[PDB]
């Protein structure tokens, strides 16, 4: 390889606080490579912020971020930095950094991204949807009221994948995330078989077992 | 048959930047990765064309621009800059293909008593055409009254001397540039890489 | 400035066949010394940086299939994906690096098109665990179904329901190319002992008529 863009790992931070995250250039010919930003908001499409040529430390923004955020290089570590000041709600994205040896060149090297959570937190509800009596027949878990995102969700500790449905979260009008989870089984299942949805939620500590079964 | 980078990287004289030299590299093969491989460089620009990825590409012809400067005006050797050295002495036009490569030459082109043979375009009566060279020692006439060939009130000698000495901060010790310039037209190529 | 819009939004071609996506530029990206458009194309998939697939308007980058290639000239550029495959689904940006600042396409959302698939309807009542708290949440599941479009119509007591419900559709399946989907309708502890009949009604272009599962409430 020519060029690998290595970057800070994820951040979670609180609305007010800086945050400085680094993007690392690991091969020869550095000298070369100019480094761009690129901000991917969540579901959203890709917004380029600026670049930075680390040999002068020469930095274009765009006018979107211009003032917004501080592109800054340490061309000694081959290392690009991008920062905030004061972070808001509204920088909760992912953070690609992206390489390409000269200007007005295509950017042909990235880095895996870094996400970053400016959000306060709270643990979710686990409801159990419980199926309702030859086929087969279906079951759940409700996973409401929690933000940020992410949950995740797995069926007898990780033993039950065929045919699980874990649906993408929606915003509710509280400002929190609800979410369900559902599996279909045989419906012979039911009497014998034990049936557990195991939610963690890694922001608020929250890991939770809910057995379900159907509703005598 | 490599390209003859190296006569012009090393050249052991480089030259004023109001009389820039310019190298024609033609019917070679050029490794650039002796150049951006090279632990020797304090800038290395390159606009509109990748230096990793033409070591596999031609072209019609590529030119080899080299002169002498100080540190506050190496990023003036750019598309879309203005300056002293930018408007009167070597001027890139705003869709520049190629690169700016530069380093310090101060062990190379400074003496004690100051060195004053490289040289600079202080005046003209307009702004360099992109790839010009204006070599010409007319008086500039600042003034109402015209001068006949004679320096005098409103009446310059159009080229100032770079007081390079060893003890000048970083900005004002020189710098040695090379810009290599790329044209790909309706004909032959002649400069390959190795691929 | 220059500005970048794609077309269509959203594609849907068979497999096999050919796929071509349109990026139109605000101003031309024609660099004059060397005759190339500087245009290029990238593909993004779920948890993945961007892959750059074409440059200069028509040059295929390393790592990338035949089967992509671009062309254009001027204001009009196109990325054409002949002999669609299964990995090929994705989002394709077009991005010009003309001049800075660089500017990226809206997105183009690229899909395989199968056979339709009725879906099967379940409908869920709230736990006796969430009725404590004073919330009920009714979850009606639309399960492994294909087109995407489907009215999923609330009703309480055969009253319709409006502005109370969300909907969330799985991604498409990797195996059969099938959606999934979920409406949750919410109401208060009061509310939902008001009413006995909770039904969720669901037309689709499967279905030859709409199909309606329901509860009474605590039987």
């Amino acid at each position: 390889t020519q060029m690998q863009l290595v970057q800070s790992g994820t951040e979670v931070k609180k609305p007010g606080e800086s945050l400085k995250i680094s993007c690392k250039g690991s091969g020869y010919g550095f000298i070369t490579y100019w480094i761009g930003w690129v901000r991917q908001m969540p579901g959203k499409g890709l917004e380029w912020m600026g670049i930075i040529y680390p040999g002068d430390s020469e930095t274009r923004y765009s006018p979107s971020f211009q003032g917004q955020v501080t592109i800054s290089a340490d061309k000694s570590i081959n290392t690009a930095y991008l920062q905030w000041s004061s972070l808001k709600a509204s920088d909760t994205a992912i953070y690609y950094c992206a390489g390409g040896s000269g200007i007005s060149t295509p950017m042909d090297v990235w880095g895996q991204g870094t996400t970053v959570t400016v959000a306060s937190t709270k643990g979710p509800s686990v409801f159990p949807l419980a199926p309702s009596s030859g086929g087969t027949a279906a079951l759940g878990c409700l996973v409401k009221d929690y933000f940020p995102e992410p949950v995740t969700v797995s069926w007898n500790s990780g033993a039950l994948t065929s045919g699980v449905h874990t649906f993408p979260a929606v915003l509710q009008s509280s400002g929190l995330y609800s979410l369900s989870s559902v599996v279909t089984v045989p419906s012979s299942s039911l009497g014998t078989q034990t049936y557990i949805c195991n939610v963690n939620h890694k922001p608020s500590n929250t890991k939770v077992d809910k057995k379900v079964e159907p509703k005598s | 048959n490599l390209c003859p980078f190296g006569e012009v990287f090393n050249a052991t004289r480089f030259a004023s930047v109001y009389a820039w030299n310019r190298k024609r590299i033609s019917n070679c093969v050029a490794d650039y990765s002796v150049l951006y491989n090279s632990a020797s460089f304090s800038t290395f620009k390159c606009y509109g064309v990748s230096p990793t990825k033409l070591n596999d590409l031609c072209f019609t012809n590529v030119y080899a621009d080299s002169f002498v400067i100080r540190g506050d005006e190496v990023r003036q050797i750019a598309p879309g800059q203005t300056g002293k050295i930018a408007d009167y002495n070597y001027k890139l036009p705003d869709d520049f293909t190629g690169c700016v490569i530069a380093w310090n030459s101060n062990n190379l082109d400074s003496k004690v008593g100051g060195n004053y043979n490289y040289l600079y375009r202080l005046f003209r009566k307009s702004n360099l055409k992109p790839f010009e060279r204006d070599i010409s020692t007319e008086i500039y006439q600042a003034g109402s009254t015209p001068c006949n060939g004679v320096e005098g009130f409103n009446c310059y000698f159009p080229l100032q001397s770079y007081g390079f000495q060893p003890t000048n901060g970083v900005g004002y010790q020189p710098y040695r540039v090379v810009v290599l310039s790329f044209e790909l037209l309706h004909a032959p190529a002649t400069v390959c890489g190795p691929k | 400035d220059i500005q970048l819009t794609q077309s269509p939004d959203s594609l849907a071609v068979s497999l096999g066949e050919r796929a071509t996506i349109n990026c139109k530029s605000s101003q031309s990206v024609l660099y004059s010394s060397i005759n190339k458009n500087y245009l290029a194309w990238y593909q993004q998939k779920p948890g993945q940086p961007p892959k750059l697939l074409i440059y200069w308007a028509s040059t295929r980058e390393s790592g990338v299939p035949d089967r992509f290639s671009g062309s254009g000239s001027g204001t009009d550029f196109t990325l054409t994906i002949s002999s669609l495959q299964a990995e090929d689904v994705a989002v394709y940006y077009c991005q010009q690096y003309y001049s800075t600042p660089y500017t990226f396409g809206q997105g183009t959302k690229v899909e395989i098109k199968r056979t339709v698939a009725a879906p099967s309807v379940f409908i869920f009542p709230p736990s006796d665990e969430q009725l404590k708290s004073g919330t009920a949440s009714v979850v009606c599941l639309l399960n492994n179904f294909y087109p995407r479009e489907a009215k999923v119509q609330w009703k309480v007591d055969n009253a319709l329901q409006s502005g109370n419900s969300q909907e969330s559709v799985t991604e498409q399946d990797s195996k059969d190319s099938t959606y999934s989907l979920s409406s949750t309708l919410t109401l208060s502890k009061a509310d939902y002992e008001k009413h006995k009949v909770y039904a969720c009604e669901v037309t689709h272009q499967g279905l030859s008529s709409p199909v309606t599962k329901s509860f009474n409430r605590g039987e």
